[PDB]
Protein backbone atom coordinates (compact mmCIF):
# COMPACT_ATOMS: atom_id res chain seq x y z
CA UNK A 1 0.00 0.00 0.00
CA UNK A 2 1.83 3.04 -1.41
CA UNK A 3 1.09 6.78 -1.03
CA UNK A 4 1.53 9.27 -3.92
CA UNK A 5 0.91 13.06 -3.68
CA UNK A 6 -1.53 14.63 -6.17
CA UNK A 7 -0.18 16.85 -8.96
CA UNK A 8 -2.34 20.00 -9.04
CA UNK A 9 -2.93 22.03 -12.22
CA UNK A 10 -5.17 25.11 -12.17
CA UNK A 11 -6.23 26.58 -15.51
CA UNK A 12 -9.07 28.39 -17.29
CA UNK A 13 -10.73 26.84 -20.37
CA UNK A 14 -10.57 30.15 -22.29
CA UNK A 15 -8.13 33.12 -21.99
CA UNK A 16 -8.78 35.54 -19.13
CA UNK A 17 -10.71 38.61 -20.34
CA UNK A 18 -12.04 40.64 -17.37
CA UNK A 19 -15.84 40.63 -17.13
CA UNK A 20 -16.40 37.77 -19.61
CA UNK A 21 -17.74 34.31 -18.60
CA UNK A 22 -15.28 31.39 -18.51
CA UNK A 23 -14.68 27.94 -16.87
CA UNK A 24 -12.12 27.41 -14.04
CA UNK A 25 -10.49 24.01 -13.80
CA UNK A 26 -8.47 22.10 -11.24
CA UNK A 27 -7.00 18.79 -12.38
CA UNK A 28 -5.69 16.53 -9.63
CA UNK A 29 -3.62 13.58 -10.84
CA UNK A 30 -0.99 11.03 -9.89
CA UNK A 31 -2.39 10.17 -6.47
CA UNK A 32 -2.88 7.00 -4.48
CA UNK A 33 -5.17 6.14 -2.54
CA UNK A 34 -8.36 7.57 -4.06
CA UNK A 35 -9.85 9.24 -0.91
CA UNK A 36 -9.54 12.97 -1.64
CA UNK A 37 -11.23 16.26 -0.82
CA UNK A 38 -10.88 19.09 -3.36
CA UNK A 39 -12.38 22.58 -3.22
CA UNK A 40 -12.29 25.57 -5.54
CA UNK A 41 -11.73 28.84 -3.68
CA UNK A 42 -12.77 32.43 -4.34
CA UNK A 43 -10.56 34.80 -2.33
CA UNK A 44 -10.10 32.14 0.35
CA UNK A 45 -13.71 30.90 0.57
CA UNK A 46 -15.16 27.79 -1.12
CA UNK A 47 -17.48 27.95 -4.13
CA UNK A 48 -20.86 26.18 -3.87
CA UNK A 49 -21.74 24.77 -7.33
CA UNK A 50 -18.66 22.78 -8.41
CA UNK A 51 -19.02 19.68 -10.60
CA UNK A 52 -16.51 16.84 -10.70
CA UNK A 53 -15.81 13.83 -12.89
CA UNK A 54 -16.39 10.29 -11.59
CA UNK A 55 -13.29 8.53 -10.31
CA UNK A 56 -10.78 7.50 -12.90
CA UNK A 57 -7.23 6.24 -13.14
CA UNK A 58 -4.41 6.24 -15.70
CA UNK A 59 -2.29 3.30 -16.97
CA UNK A 60 0.17 3.30 -14.03
CA UNK A 61 -2.91 2.94 -11.74
CA UNK A 62 -2.65 6.44 -10.24
CA UNK A 63 -5.92 8.34 -9.79
CA UNK A 64 -7.08 11.51 -11.53
CA UNK A 65 -10.06 13.90 -11.22
CA UNK A 66 -11.27 17.17 -12.77
CA UNK A 67 -13.07 19.85 -10.73
CA UNK A 68 -14.72 22.70 -12.66
CA UNK A 69 -17.14 25.68 -12.45
CA UNK A 70 -18.56 28.43 -14.75
CA UNK A 71 -16.98 31.65 -13.41
CA UNK A 72 -16.53 35.34 -14.32
CA UNK A 73 -12.95 36.75 -13.79
CA UNK A 74 -12.24 40.35 -12.74
CA UNK A 75 -9.25 42.48 -11.65
CA UNK A 76 -8.47 41.64 -8.00
CA UNK A 77 -10.65 38.50 -7.65
CA UNK A 78 -8.12 35.80 -6.67
CA UNK A 79 -8.91 32.11 -7.25
CA UNK A 80 -7.31 28.86 -6.01
CA UNK A 81 -7.65 25.08 -5.57
CA UNK A 82 -7.57 23.59 -2.05
CA UNK A 83 -6.64 19.89 -1.80
CA UNK A 84 -6.76 17.42 1.13
CA UNK A 85 -5.01 14.03 0.82
CA UNK A 86 -3.36 11.48 3.18
CA UNK A 87 0.11 12.60 2.01
CA UNK A 88 -0.53 16.23 2.99
CA UNK A 89 -0.15 17.38 6.61
CA UNK A 90 -2.19 20.53 5.97
CA UNK A 91 -4.41 21.29 2.91
CA UNK A 92 -2.43 22.42 -0.16
CA UNK A 93 -3.51 25.66 -1.87
CA UNK A 94 -2.35 26.26 -5.47
CA UNK A 95 -3.31 29.70 -6.84
CA UNK A 96 -4.63 30.42 -10.32
CA UNK A 97 -2.00 32.33 -12.27
CA UNK A 98 -3.54 33.80 -15.44
CA UNK A 99 -0.17 34.28 -17.17
CA UNK A 100 0.98 30.69 -16.47
CA UNK B 1 -11.21 6.88 -38.92
CA UNK B 2 -10.31 9.26 -36.08
CA UNK B 3 -11.24 9.50 -32.41
CA UNK B 4 -11.49 6.64 -29.81
CA UNK B 5 -10.85 3.03 -30.82
CA UNK B 6 -11.33 1.42 -27.39
CA UNK B 7 -13.92 0.63 -24.75
CA UNK B 8 -13.20 -0.22 -21.14
CA UNK B 9 -14.91 -0.40 -17.78
CA UNK B 10 -12.95 0.49 -14.66
CA UNK B 11 -13.28 -0.58 -11.05
CA UNK B 12 -12.01 0.89 -7.81
CA UNK B 13 -12.80 -1.06 -4.70
CA UNK B 14 -11.89 0.58 -1.42
CA UNK B 15 -11.85 -1.85 1.54
CA UNK B 16 -11.76 0.00 4.86
CA UNK B 17 -12.49 -2.83 7.30
CA UNK B 18 -13.73 -6.44 7.47
CA UNK B 19 -17.36 -5.39 6.78
CA UNK B 20 -16.97 -2.03 5.00
CA UNK B 21 -16.26 -2.00 1.26
CA UNK B 22 -17.19 0.57 -1.41
CA UNK B 23 -16.92 0.11 -5.20
CA UNK B 24 -16.74 2.77 -7.94
CA UNK B 25 -17.12 1.99 -11.63
CA UNK B 26 -17.55 3.64 -15.05
CA UNK B 27 -17.41 2.95 -18.79
CA UNK B 28 -14.95 4.81 -21.00
CA UNK B 29 -14.18 5.21 -24.69
CA UNK B 30 -10.46 6.10 -24.40
CA UNK B 31 -10.30 9.07 -21.95
CA UNK B 32 -13.95 10.02 -22.59
CA UNK B 33 -16.58 8.78 -20.13
CA UNK B 34 -19.82 7.33 -21.50
CA UNK B 35 -21.03 5.31 -18.51
CA UNK B 36 -21.36 6.03 -14.83
CA UNK B 37 -22.30 3.61 -12.11
CA UNK B 38 -24.85 4.14 -9.37
CA UNK B 39 -23.49 1.84 -6.64
CA UNK B 40 -26.60 2.00 -4.41
CA UNK B 41 -29.22 1.12 -7.06
CA UNK B 42 -26.77 -1.14 -8.91
CA UNK B 43 -27.56 0.44 -12.29
CA UNK B 44 -25.66 2.18 -15.10
CA UNK B 45 -25.86 5.95 -15.72
CA UNK B 46 -25.86 6.62 -19.47
CA UNK B 47 -23.96 9.88 -20.00
CA UNK B 48 -24.62 10.11 -23.77
CA UNK B 49 -27.86 9.33 -25.76
CA UNK B 50 -25.94 6.68 -27.74
CA UNK B 51 -24.25 5.05 -24.68
CA UNK B 52 -26.26 1.84 -25.20
CA UNK B 53 -24.68 1.29 -28.62
CA UNK B 54 -26.59 -1.28 -30.73
CA UNK B 55 -27.71 -3.17 -27.59
CA UNK B 56 -31.32 -3.78 -26.53
CA UNK B 57 -32.84 -2.73 -23.19
CA UNK B 58 -32.86 -6.45 -22.30
CA UNK B 59 -29.20 -6.95 -23.25
CA UNK B 60 -28.24 -3.92 -21.14
CA UNK B 61 -30.29 -5.11 -18.14
CA UNK B 62 -28.65 -8.56 -18.35
CA UNK B 63 -25.28 -6.85 -18.21
CA UNK B 64 -26.35 -4.57 -15.34
CA UNK B 65 -27.29 -7.72 -13.40
CA UNK B 66 -23.94 -9.44 -14.14
CA UNK B 67 -21.91 -6.48 -12.84
CA UNK B 68 -24.24 -6.00 -9.84
CA UNK B 69 -23.83 -9.60 -8.61
CA UNK B 70 -20.09 -9.39 -9.41
CA UNK B 71 -19.61 -6.20 -7.34
CA UNK B 72 -21.34 -7.92 -4.43
CA UNK B 73 -19.64 -11.31 -4.82
CA UNK B 74 -16.18 -9.74 -5.37
CA UNK B 75 -16.42 -7.69 -2.19
CA UNK B 76 -17.90 -10.65 -0.27
CA UNK B 77 -15.11 -13.09 -1.10
CA UNK B 78 -12.25 -10.63 -0.63
CA UNK B 79 -13.60 -9.83 2.86
CA UNK B 80 -13.80 -13.61 3.48
CA UNK B 81 -10.30 -14.52 2.30
CA UNK B 82 -8.39 -11.42 3.51
CA UNK B 83 -6.65 -13.07 6.48
CA UNK B 84 -5.95 -16.14 4.32
CA UNK B 85 -4.06 -13.84 1.91
CA UNK B 86 -2.37 -11.85 4.76
CA UNK B 87 -4.02 -8.56 3.72
CA UNK B 88 -3.58 -5.42 5.86
CA UNK B 89 -6.54 -3.00 6.09
CA UNK B 90 -7.11 -0.44 4.50
CA UNK B 91 -6.41 -1.48 0.90
CA UNK B 92 -7.64 -0.77 -2.64
CA UNK B 93 -8.15 -3.04 -5.60
CA UNK B 94 -8.31 -1.60 -9.12
CA UNK B 95 -9.37 -3.14 -12.40
CA UNK B 96 -9.62 -2.11 -16.04
CA UNK B 97 -11.20 -4.40 -18.70
CA UNK B 98 -12.25 -4.02 -22.29
CA UNK B 99 -11.34 -4.34 -25.97
CA UNK B 100 -9.90 -2.30 -28.86
CA UNK B 101 -10.00 -1.99 -32.65
CA UNK B 102 -6.83 -2.05 -34.71
CA UNK B 103 -6.33 -1.02 -38.32
CA UNK B 104 -7.06 -4.09 -40.43
CA UNK B 105 -10.09 -5.26 -38.46
CA UNK B 106 -8.58 -7.14 -35.49
CA UNK B 107 -9.96 -6.65 -31.96
CA UNK B 108 -7.69 -7.36 -29.00
CA UNK B 109 -9.21 -7.72 -25.54
CA UNK B 110 -7.60 -7.07 -22.16
CA UNK B 111 -8.14 -7.29 -18.39
CA UNK B 112 -5.63 -6.05 -15.83
CA UNK B 113 -5.98 -6.07 -12.04
CA UNK B 114 -4.23 -4.22 -9.20
CA UNK B 115 -3.56 -4.12 -5.45
CA UNK B 116 -1.96 -1.18 -3.65
CA UNK B 117 -1.45 0.64 -6.95
CA UNK B 118 0.77 -2.16 -8.26
CA UNK B 119 0.00 -4.79 -10.93
CA UNK B 120 -1.60 -7.99 -9.59
CA UNK B 121 -3.02 -10.00 -12.50
CA UNK B 122 -3.64 -9.90 -16.24
CA UNK B 123 -5.63 -11.96 -18.80
CA UNK B 124 -3.74 -13.12 -21.90
CA UNK B 125 -6.08 -15.29 -24.05
CA UNK B 126 -8.58 -16.87 -21.59
CA UNK B 127 -6.07 -17.47 -18.73
CA UNK B 128 -4.96 -15.67 -15.52
CA UNK B 129 -1.40 -14.33 -15.74
CA UNK B 130 -0.02 -13.37 -12.28
CA UNK B 131 2.28 -10.33 -12.21
CA UNK B 132 5.64 -10.61 -10.35
CA UNK B 133 4.57 -7.38 -8.58
CA UNK B 134 1.80 -9.36 -6.89
CA UNK B 135 4.28 -11.99 -5.74
CA UNK B 136 3.11 -15.20 -4.07
CA UNK B 137 -0.35 -13.65 -3.52
CA UNK B 138 -1.04 -13.33 -7.27
CA UNK B 139 0.01 -16.95 -7.96
CA UNK B 140 -2.15 -18.08 -5.04
CA UNK B 141 -5.08 -16.20 -6.62
CA UNK B 142 -4.78 -17.33 -10.26
CA UNK B 143 -4.37 -20.95 -9.05
CA UNK B 144 -7.61 -20.59 -7.07
CA UNK B 145 -9.63 -18.64 -9.68
CA UNK B 146 -9.29 -21.30 -12.42
CA UNK B 147 -11.18 -23.85 -10.27
CA UNK B 148 -14.41 -21.82 -10.55
CA UNK B 149 -15.48 -22.64 -14.15
CA UNK B 150 -18.77 -20.74 -13.96
CA UNK B 151 -17.12 -17.34 -13.47
CA UNK B 152 -14.23 -18.09 -15.85
CA UNK B 153 -16.68 -18.82 -18.67
CA UNK B 154 -18.69 -15.62 -18.11
CA UNK B 155 -15.46 -13.54 -18.22
CA UNK B 156 -14.53 -15.24 -21.52
CA UNK B 157 -17.97 -14.49 -23.05
CA UNK B 158 -17.80 -10.85 -21.90
CA UNK B 159 -14.24 -10.21 -23.02
CA UNK B 160 -14.09 -12.09 -26.33
CA UNK B 161 -17.66 -12.02 -27.66
CA UNK B 162 -19.71 -9.26 -25.96
CA UNK B 163 -16.98 -6.59 -25.82
CA UNK B 164 -16.27 -6.49 -29.57
CA UNK B 165 -20.02 -6.78 -30.33
CA UNK B 166 -20.33 -3.67 -28.18
CA UNK B 167 -17.34 -1.61 -29.41
CA UNK B 168 -18.65 -1.40 -32.99
CA UNK B 169 -22.13 -0.49 -31.79
CA UNK B 170 -20.96 2.60 -29.85
CA UNK B 171 -18.26 3.63 -32.33
CA UNK B 172 -20.97 3.70 -34.95
CA UNK B 173 -23.82 5.07 -32.79
CA UNK B 174 -21.58 7.89 -31.59
CA UNK B 175 -19.96 8.65 -34.97
CA UNK B 176 -21.38 12.21 -34.76
CA UNK B 177 -19.67 13.16 -31.47
CA UNK B 178 -16.67 10.79 -31.67
CA UNK B 179 -15.42 11.66 -35.18
CA UNK B 180 -16.15 15.36 -34.66
CA UNK B 181 -13.46 17.98 -35.40
CA UNK B 182 -13.44 21.01 -33.05
CA UNK B 183 -10.91 23.74 -33.94
CA UNK B 184 -8.33 24.87 -31.32
CA UNK B 185 -7.87 28.40 -30.02
CA UNK B 186 -4.45 29.76 -29.09
CA UNK B 187 -2.93 32.54 -26.99
CA UNK B 188 0.45 33.66 -25.62
CA UNK B 189 1.67 34.89 -22.23
CA UNK B 190 4.82 35.44 -20.18
CA UNK B 191 5.04 32.96 -17.32
CA UNK B 192 7.16 33.18 -14.13
CA UNK B 193 10.72 34.32 -14.95
CA UNK B 194 13.18 31.40 -14.29
CA UNK B 195 16.43 33.35 -14.51
CA UNK B 196 16.85 37.03 -13.41
CA UNK B 197 17.60 37.98 -17.03
CA UNK B 198 15.54 35.22 -18.67
CA UNK B 199 11.90 34.79 -19.69
CA UNK B 200 9.34 31.95 -19.79
CA UNK B 201 7.55 31.82 -23.12
CA UNK B 202 4.13 30.17 -22.79
CA UNK B 203 2.03 28.89 -25.71
CA UNK B 204 -1.53 27.89 -24.85
CA UNK B 205 -3.79 25.65 -27.00
CA UNK B 206 -7.39 24.84 -25.97
CA UNK B 207 -10.86 23.84 -27.08
CA UNK B 208 -9.84 21.06 -29.50
CA UNK B 209 -11.08 17.58 -30.39
CA UNK B 210 -9.69 14.89 -31.17
CA UNK B 211 -6.73 14.35 -28.82
CA UNK B 212 -3.78 14.15 -31.35
CA UNK B 213 -2.11 17.57 -31.65
CA UNK B 214 1.32 18.99 -32.54
CA UNK B 215 2.64 22.13 -30.78
CA UNK B 216 6.17 23.54 -30.95
CA UNK B 217 8.03 26.79 -30.46
CA UNK B 218 9.67 27.84 -33.77
CA UNK B 219 12.21 30.32 -35.17
CA UNK B 220 10.97 30.65 -38.74
CA UNK B 221 11.14 27.13 -40.14
CA UNK B 222 13.59 25.88 -37.47
CA UNK B 223 12.06 24.26 -34.36
CA UNK B 224 13.44 24.66 -30.84
CA UNK B 225 14.54 21.50 -29.00
CA UNK B 226 14.16 22.99 -25.51
CA UNK B 227 10.38 23.21 -25.99
CA UNK B 228 8.86 21.63 -22.88
CA UNK B 229 5.45 20.19 -23.63
CA UNK B 230 2.84 20.11 -20.84
CA UNK B 231 0.23 17.43 -20.06
CA UNK B 232 -2.92 17.07 -22.19
CA UNK B 233 -5.36 18.39 -19.58
CA UNK B 234 -9.15 17.95 -20.00
CA UNK B 235 -12.16 20.22 -20.22
CA UNK B 236 -15.61 18.74 -19.41
CA UNK B 237 -17.01 19.74 -22.83
CA UNK B 238 -14.98 16.85 -24.32
CA UNK B 239 -12.16 19.14 -25.43
CA UNK B 240 -8.51 19.46 -24.46
CA UNK B 241 -5.85 21.86 -23.10
CA UNK B 242 -2.10 21.92 -23.76
CA UNK B 243 0.78 24.16 -22.72
CA UNK B 244 4.10 24.50 -24.60
CA UNK B 245 6.89 26.34 -22.82
CA UNK B 246 10.35 27.71 -23.63
CA UNK B 247 12.99 29.09 -21.24
CA UNK B 248 14.71 31.86 -23.19
CA UNK B 249 16.94 34.95 -22.78
CA UNK B 250 15.43 38.49 -23.03
CA UNK B 251 16.77 39.46 -26.46
CA UNK B 252 16.12 36.01 -28.00
CA UNK B 253 12.32 36.17 -27.41
CA UNK B 254 11.87 38.27 -30.56
CA UNK B 255 11.59 36.27 -33.77
CA UNK B 256 10.12 33.30 -31.93
CA UNK B 257 6.73 31.89 -32.91
CA UNK B 258 4.44 29.10 -31.69
CA UNK B 259 3.07 26.58 -34.22
CA UNK B 260 -0.05 24.46 -33.73
CA UNK B 261 -0.97 21.61 -36.08
CA UNK B 262 -4.34 19.90 -35.59
CA UNK B 263 -6.54 17.64 -37.76
CA UNK B 264 -9.39 20.20 -37.77
CA UNK B 265 -7.12 22.90 -39.18
CA UNK B 266 -6.58 21.07 -42.53
CA UNK B 267 -3.13 22.37 -43.47
CA UNK B 268 -3.97 25.89 -42.25
CA UNK B 269 -1.72 25.89 -39.14
CA UNK B 270 -1.96 28.39 -36.29
CA UNK B 271 1.27 30.41 -36.16
CA UNK B 272 1.45 33.05 -33.40
CA UNK B 273 4.44 35.39 -33.06
CA UNK B 274 5.98 37.12 -30.03
CA UNK B 275 5.57 40.90 -30.29
CA UNK B 276 8.52 43.13 -29.00
C1 LIG C 1 -20.66 -3.88 -22.52
C2 LIG C 1 -19.59 -4.50 -21.67
C3 LIG C 1 -18.36 -5.01 -22.39
C4 LIG C 1 -17.06 -5.02 -21.62
C5 LIG C 1 -16.42 -6.37 -21.38
C6 LIG C 1 -15.24 -6.39 -20.45
C7 LIG C 1 -15.55 -6.54 -18.98
C8 LIG C 1 -15.19 -7.85 -18.29
C9 LIG C 1 -15.67 -7.99 -16.85
C10 LIG C 1 -15.13 -9.16 -16.03
C11 LIG C 1 -15.74 -9.38 -14.65
C12 LIG C 1 -17.04 -10.18 -14.59
C13 LIG C 1 -16.91 -11.37 -13.64
C14 LIG C 1 -18.06 -12.37 -13.83
C15 LIG C 1 -19.35 -11.87 -13.17
C16 LIG C 1 -19.63 -12.62 -11.87
C17 LIG C 1 -20.97 -13.35 -11.93
C18 LIG C 1 -20.77 -14.87 -11.98
O1 LIG C 1 -20.61 -15.44 -13.06
N1 LIG C 1 -20.58 -15.45 -10.79
C19 LIG C 1 -21.61 -16.29 -10.14
C20 LIG C 1 -21.49 -17.75 -10.64
O2 LIG C 1 -22.76 -18.35 -10.75
C21 LIG C 1 -23.54 -17.73 -11.73
O3 LIG C 1 -24.90 -17.75 -11.28
C22 LIG C 1 -25.80 -17.07 -12.19
C23 LIG C 1 -27.18 -17.06 -11.53
O4 LIG C 1 -27.51 -18.31 -10.95
C24 LIG C 1 -25.78 -17.76 -13.57
O5 LIG C 1 -26.61 -17.05 -14.48
C25 LIG C 1 -24.34 -17.80 -14.11
O6 LIG C 1 -24.30 -18.53 -15.33
C26 LIG C 1 -23.41 -18.46 -13.08
O7 LIG C 1 -22.06 -18.39 -13.54
C27 LIG C 1 -21.48 -16.21 -8.60
O8 LIG C 1 -20.20 -16.70 -8.18
C28 LIG C 1 -21.69 -14.77 -8.07
C29 LIG C 1 -20.48 -13.86 -8.36
C30 LIG C 1 -19.50 -13.84 -7.19
C31 LIG C 1 -18.12 -14.34 -7.62
C32 LIG C 1 -17.05 -13.28 -7.36
C33 LIG C 1 -16.17 -13.07 -8.60
C34 LIG C 1 -14.87 -12.37 -8.24
C35 LIG C 1 -13.60 -12.81 -8.96
C36 LIG C 1 -13.44 -12.42 -10.42
C37 LIG C 1 -12.10 -11.83 -10.83
C38 LIG C 1 -11.80 -11.74 -12.32
C39 LIG C 1 -10.38 -12.09 -12.77
C40 LIG C 1 -10.08 -13.55 -13.05
C41 LIG C 1 -9.20 -13.88 -14.25
C42 LIG C 1 -9.88 -14.58 -15.43
C43 LIG C 1 -8.99 -15.33 -16.40
C1 LIG D 1 -23.30 -1.31 -21.89
C2 LIG D 1 -23.42 -1.84 -20.49
C3 LIG D 1 -23.46 -0.83 -19.37
C4 LIG D 1 -22.62 -1.12 -18.13
C5 LIG D 1 -21.39 -0.26 -17.88
C6 LIG D 1 -21.25 0.36 -16.51
C7 LIG D 1 -19.91 0.22 -15.80
C8 LIG D 1 -19.69 -1.05 -14.99
C9 LIG D 1 -18.74 -0.97 -13.79
C10 LIG D 1 -18.18 -2.29 -13.25
C11 LIG D 1 -16.75 -2.63 -13.62
C12 LIG D 1 -16.24 -4.01 -13.20
C13 LIG D 1 -15.31 -4.78 -14.16
C14 LIG D 1 -13.79 -4.59 -13.99
C15 LIG D 1 -12.87 -5.69 -14.50
C16 LIG D 1 -12.40 -6.75 -13.53
C17 LIG D 1 -11.29 -6.38 -12.56
C18 LIG D 1 -10.45 -7.49 -11.95
C19 LIG D 1 -10.20 -7.44 -10.45
C20 LIG D 1 -8.82 -7.85 -9.94
C21 LIG D 1 -8.75 -8.75 -8.73
C22 LIG D 1 -7.53 -8.63 -7.84
C1 LIG E 1 -7.76 -11.79 -2.57
C2 LIG E 1 -8.93 -12.48 -1.92
C3 LIG E 1 -9.41 -13.78 -2.54
C4 LIG E 1 -10.82 -13.85 -3.14
C5 LIG E 1 -11.32 -15.26 -3.50
C6 LIG E 1 -12.29 -15.43 -4.67
C7 LIG E 1 -13.20 -16.67 -4.64
C8 LIG E 1 -14.37 -16.71 -5.61
C9 LIG E 1 -15.63 -17.45 -5.16
C10 LIG E 1 -16.85 -17.38 -6.06
C11 LIG E 1 -18.19 -17.81 -5.47
C12 LIG E 1 -18.97 -18.89 -6.20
Amino acid sequence: MIQRTPKIQVYSRHPAENGKSNFLNCYVSGFHPSDIEVDLLKNGERIEKVEHSDLSFSKDWSFYLLYYTEFTPTEKDEYACRVNHVTLSQPKIVKWDRDM
Amino acid sequence: FQGPTSFHVIQTSSFTNSTWAQTQGSGWLDDLQIHGWDSDSGTAIFLKPWSKGNFSDKEVAELEEIFRVYIFGFAREVQDFAGDFQMKYPFEIQGIAGCELHSGGAIVSFLRGALGGLDFLSVKNASCVPSPEGGSRAQKFCALIIQYQGIMETVRILLYETCPRYLLGVLNAGKADLQRQVKPEAWLSSGPSPGPGRLQLVCHVSGFYPKPVWVMWMRGEQEQQGTQLGDILPNANWTWYLRATLDVADGEAAGLSCRVKHSSLEGQDIILYWGP
